[PDB]
């Protein structure tokens, strides 16, 4: 079997790090996957020795030492995802799975903006949502306490034309903005629109 | 490589019959499929070159009948289906060449009963004129609320064409009410645009929610609406 490290992972926009496998058994190839969110294994690499690059991913195997390595450098959100190794034994087409290393990447926000805005309805002008936005990845968004209320966690988009990235989460109810999201630490500087 | 598997999530009751499809790319003789849990622990099901079995997870254990004829998809099928058996069902496959390729998988969820599956109701939410004044940007938020199981796929839509720049969706549905293991999913989804953009009301925006409800052959004896797998949408024309 295989044993895979780390286990999960939080990486700056930018930076780098490198995932590892140890063979607790001889194996005579391995593949690396990234497991996206919508569950596709992608496919990055195959290897039975040395060494081979992929863009800004690297990866080593070397059977006798018994162990495959995936470097990742400067780190970009496409990168997020679950990384996967998988080897074929020595002496069994199967493939053995490590445990998997769940890939964060942390946006690095340029010029953070927080705020709460109120949204209307298409339909309906009465229904609304309110949309907590533009603060910088130090933030953490809490659930709600109270069962009436449904608040999401952060969601980073990327507006690639503008290169511009945000962050933001959403709260809804059958209340205010300006204490949708109290149970959250949010900036001092919070802009709250006076509507 | 280009590995074809169908559907692409499977709501079945307890006891029901549970049939998925793999086709895999033509010059590929081997197919495998694997079972990923939650825990993202896999475990081989079956191997098949040409028609033939090659290797096989311990018969004992053996929960499926599975074949592959010639020109015909690889189907892989649960008889008595049970609560154990969801899961993400994966088939990949190779040509000597030792290399495996996925397939997209299918999401199989096994429930007591079909009896609290809901489509999903969809509504977009226009952007706040403060954000647009103060940012010069223009956020808008689709909400897809009473769906179960959580099976959707949510996408955007800009004058017709798809669009993944400037989305963000929920990884995670929530459940409206947590104390139900049996409760209804809400998500969410952010598309940004530039004011400018939002302000041209020749713009079209449409939020897409495609569900995976039951089939024709699921027996539907209730009073209201059958559940059926469909599209949900909503939408918004740009706004001076």
């Amino acid at each position: 079997q295989v044993e895979q490290s780390p286990s999960a992972l939080s990486l700056h926009e930018g930076t780098g790090s490198a995932l590892r496998c140890n063979f607790t058994t001889t194996m005579r190839a391995v593949q690396w996957f990234q497991q996206n969110s919508r569950g596709s294994l992608i496919n990055l690499f195959y290897l039975a020795s040395g060494t081979k690059e992929n863009g800004r991913l690297k990866s080593t195997f070397n059977s006798k030492e018994s162990y495959s390595t995936l470097h990742i450098r400067d780190a970009q959100l496409e990168d997020s995802g679950t990384y996967f190794c998988a080897a074929l034994r020595a002496t069994n087409n199967k493939l053995t799975f490590g445990q998997g290393t769940v890939l964060s990447v942390i946006p690095d926000i340029q010029n953070p903006d927080p705020a709460v805005y109120q949204l209307r309805d298409s339909k309906s002008s009465d229904k609304s949502v309110c949309l907590f936005t533009d603060f910088d990845s130090q933030t953490n968004v809490s659930q709600s306490k109270d069962s009436d209320v449904y608040i999401t966690d952060k969601c980073v988009l990327d507006m690639r034309s503008m290169d511009f990235k945000s962050n933001s989460a959403v709260a809804w109810s059958n209340f205010a903005c300006a204490n949708a999201f109290n149970n959250s630490i949010i900036p001092e500087d919070t802009f709250f629109p006076s509507p | 490589s280009k590995v074809i598997q169908t559907p692409r999530y499977l709501v079945k009751g307890q006891g029901q019959k549970a049939k998925m499809r793999c086709i895999p790319e033509k010059g590929h003789p081997v197919v495998f499929w694997y079972q990923q849990n939650k825990n993202n622990e896999f475990k081989f099901l079956i191997n098949f070159q040409n028609q033939e079995v090659l290797q096989q997870i311990d018969m004992t254990e053996k929960r499926f009948s599975a074949e592959c004829p010639s020109n015909s998809p690889c189907s892989l099928e649960i008889q008595s289906s049970e609560a154990g058996d969801s899961a993400l069902y994966l088939c990949a496959s190779s040509l000597s060449q030792d290399t495996q390729y996925f397939g997209p998988g299918t999401r199989l969820l096994v429930l007591e009963d079909l009896k609290n599956v809901f489509p999903p109701e969809v509504a977009v939410f226009e952007p706040s004129e403060a954000e647009i004044s103060h940012t010069q940007k223009a956020t808008l938020v689709c909400l897809a609320t009473g769906f179960y199981p959580d099976h959707v796929e949510l996408s955007w839509w800009v004058n017709g064409k798809e669009v993944h720049s400037g989305v963000c969706t929920d990884p995670q549905p929530l459940k409206e009410q947590p104390a139900l293991n049996d409760s209804r999913y809400a998500l969410s989804s952010r598309l940004r645009v530039s004011a400018t953009f939002w302000q041209n009301p020749r713009n079209h925006f449409r939020c897409q929610v495609q569900f995976y409800g039951l089939s024709e052959n699921d027996e539907w004896t209730q009073d209201r609406a059958k559940p059926v797998t469909q599209i949900v949408s909503a939408e918004a024309w740009g706004r001076a």
